[PDB]
């Protein structure tokens, strides 16, 4: 092929990646339902903030996907001890966040796997949302999903209530984990099962009323839980101003349709207010 | 979306002449390899063409009586595949029974239509060797119809434009009293439409509005201020000009189309079995 | 430096679409079928499926290849 292999970057139970000469390459039912999911859904997207595929190939029921190569993900920088996360820097990265979302909002796609290590950053420090095998179009009414998408401790609870039809609530949802994350450097929510999922996120926000979420009891897997207080948010974070706080309640909102989208997330003072984003070039390196 | 979709950019043609240079190209290509590796027996493109159209007819029949419930964007997503594959590829190399079948099963992954290989097979009148038979076929061209789609997966229908038109009539037409009785004729031109090559020459939002409108001309209904108020194409007259033209080509494409000849499509498919024989 | 929001300048080749939150008070949302209650505790409302289908109807519409 064209590709000469360079380095082995990982595996699991979907594929392998390794980089090649750079780029990544991403190695009776056919092909596989989650490399066309990538193939068909990157095809038709095209923005700074979203991973760009250049390239599929393969031969028989195989294929190989390539992709821009990726320097880290915020995983790896939440995770570092060293690296010290300004306020500069956790807007930068909450900005190119939610400037891929709004793009991929706008074309209708849910990207359904937001996390921290789907967030992949170059030498630029360019943020993308990479990892599109779960992603799927919305809007459409007669297109049943399921709620068993998103990883646990970025599910949203209309989702661990068993939401069928959803919108880009889930993806805000995750977006605002993701943030909690990025503030405190540990998950927000680790919930070893979708029953303390929900018990966890109810004892820290407090547990939704009617008003706070008008038909949350008509969802099928809709569970009465304690009628915890909630902790303030400025509690949980000392640190966040009066703009950051405000972005996160609207986040977290339990209603879904109320929950900001990625559109007013951006029009939010929190990204207007000084200090701006801190550019590319100067984000932290792991 | 389509504005900046991978259908308007590399599968939207500029004219028929464009697509028939293409399949000669095809057929052209084929016939040098073919004595390049070894005649009546080959196919000449407008037999090629007879063929294609007959199979994607085979191709609509298949789907609509495909269970479970084949939702139409999956239809409409194989045969633009089927289009899309025989615009640069030969029956005479790729037998159109195979790849239509493919072009479902890619339709069906594609659109998010979950259904196992069994029951997708189990759908074919044959025999549990032969549905064996098939989807080992299909499993071995999925990859070449991929890759001869260019990796262009979605594909735009002109049925959620269709709906978002008539949403449109409902809310800012007033004088079309009732939208909803230009559905039924509406549809029937639209699947008219989708017979000829206008799907590789116009937009879906097109397509649907050509649709519409030539439902409301056999209705007696003339909603050119639709067009002129509505859309406020009275404001750009080249636009309002072009957008008629547009629509009048697809008329002229619909109102020109010529179905397969049963005898004729008999006497090629001997032709075409003979050359899948031969090499 | 200091970041300001400015819409995507998207070109979609055809008439505008009239805003999501502003479907309502034109009268579309009577012309498509209602949210169920579950619908909308998940977030799903029938603004969406009406944007998407004008946004479509409207897509391309002025494109000529
Ligand atoms: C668009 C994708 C294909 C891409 C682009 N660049 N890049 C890189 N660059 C290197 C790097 C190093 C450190 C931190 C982030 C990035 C790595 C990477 N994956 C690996 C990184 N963490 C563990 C493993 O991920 C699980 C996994 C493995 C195999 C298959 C599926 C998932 N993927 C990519």
């Amino acid at each position: 092929k064209r590709y000469e292999k360079l380095d082995f970057l990982g595996e699991g139970q979907f594929a392998t990646v390794y980089k090649a000469r750079i780029v990544a390459i991403k190695k009776k039912d056919g092909i596989n339902r989650t490399a066309l999911r990538e193939i068909k859904l990157l095809q038709e997207l095209s923005h700074p903030n979203i991973i760009g595929l250049l390239d599929a190939f393969g031969h028989k029921s195989n294929i190989s996907l390539v992709f821009d190569f990726m320097e880290t993900d915020l995983e790896v920088i939440i995770k570092d001890n060293s690296l010290v996360l300004t306020p500069s820097h956790i807007k930068a990265y909450m900005l190119m966040t939610l400037q891929g979302l709004e793009y991929l909002h706008q074309h209708w796609i849910l990207h359904r796997d937001l996390k921290p290590n789907n967030l992949l950053l170059d030498e630029n420090g360019v943020l993308k949302l990479a990892d599109f095998g779960l992603a799927k179009s919305f809007g459409s009414p007669n297109r049943a999903y399921t709620h068993q998408v998103v990883t646990r401790w970025y599910r949203a609870p209309e989702l661990l209530f068993g939401a069928r039809m959803y919108g880009v609530g889930v993806d805000m949802w995750a977006v605002g984990c993701i943030l909690a994350e990025l503030l405190l450097r540990v998950p927000f929510l680790p919930g070893d099962s979708d029953l303390d999922q929900l018990t966890r996120i109810f004892e820290t926000l407090g547990t939704p009323t009617e008003e706070q979420w008008p038909d949350m009891c008509s969802l099928p897997d809709y569970v009465t839980f304690k009628s915890f207080p909630g902790i303030p948010l400025h509690h949980i974070f000392s640190a966040a101003g009066d703009d950051l706080l405000d972005l996160i309640q609207g986040l977290f909102l339990f209603n879904p349709c109320a929950r900001i989208t990625a559109t007013q997330a951006l029009k939010m003072k929190y990204f207007s207010n000084r200090p701006g984003p801190t550019p590319g070039c100067q984000l932290p390196r792991p | 979306m389509y504005h900046n979709s991978s259908q308007k950019r590399h599968w939207t043609f500029s004219s028929e002449e464009q697509l028939a240079r293409l399949r000669a190209d095809a057929n052209r290509k084929f016939r040098c390899k073919a004595v390049a590796n070894g005649d009546p027996v080959f196919l000449e493109p407008h037999e090629e063409m007879t063929l294609c159209k007959y199979y994607e007819k085979r191709l609509l029949e298949f789907c609509s009586v495909f269970k479970p419930a084949m939702p139409r964007s999956v239809v409409g997503t194989a045969c633009m595949y089927f289009k899309r594959f025989y615009l640069n590829n030969s029956v005479m190399e790729y037998h159109p029974r195979i790849i239509m079948l493919t072009c479902a099963f890619l339709a069906c992954k594609v659109d998010e239509f979950n259904v196992s290989s069994p029951q997708f097979v189990g759908n074919l009148r044959e025999s549990p060797l032969g549905q064996e038979k098939a989807l080992e076929q299909i499993l071995e061209y999925e990859l070449l119809l991929i890759q001869q789609l260019n990796f262009h997966l979605i594909v735009h229908n002109p049925y959620r434009p269709f709906e978002g038109f008539l949403i449109d009539l409902k809310t800012r037409y007033p004088i079309l009293e009732n939208p909803e009785i230009l559905r039924k004729t509406a549809d029937d031109f639209l699947n008219r439409i989708a017979l000829t090559d206008a799907y590789l020459l116009y937009t879906p939002s097109q397509i649907a509005l050509t649709a519409i409108l030539s439902s409301a001309s056999r209705a007696g209904i003339t909603m050119e201020s639709y067009l002129s108020e509505s859309l406020m194409l009275k404001e750009n007259r080249t636009c309002l000009s072009q957008l008629l033209d547009i629509m009048k080509s697809m008329r002229n494409l619909v109102k020109k189309y010529e179905p397969p000849r049963s005898e004729e499509v008999a006497v090629l498919k001997q032709k075409l079995e003979r050359c899948h024989s031969a090499e | 430096a200091l970041y300001e929001y400015q819409p995507l300048q998207i070109e979609t080749y055809g008439p505008h679409v009239p805003e999501l939150e502003m479907l309502g008070r034109l009268g579309y949302l009577n012309h498509v079928r209602a949210a169920s209650p579950q619908d909308l505790a998940g977030g799903y409302t029938s603004s969406l499926a009406c944007h998407r289908a004008l946004q479509d109807a409207f897509s391309g519409l002025f494109w000529q290849p």
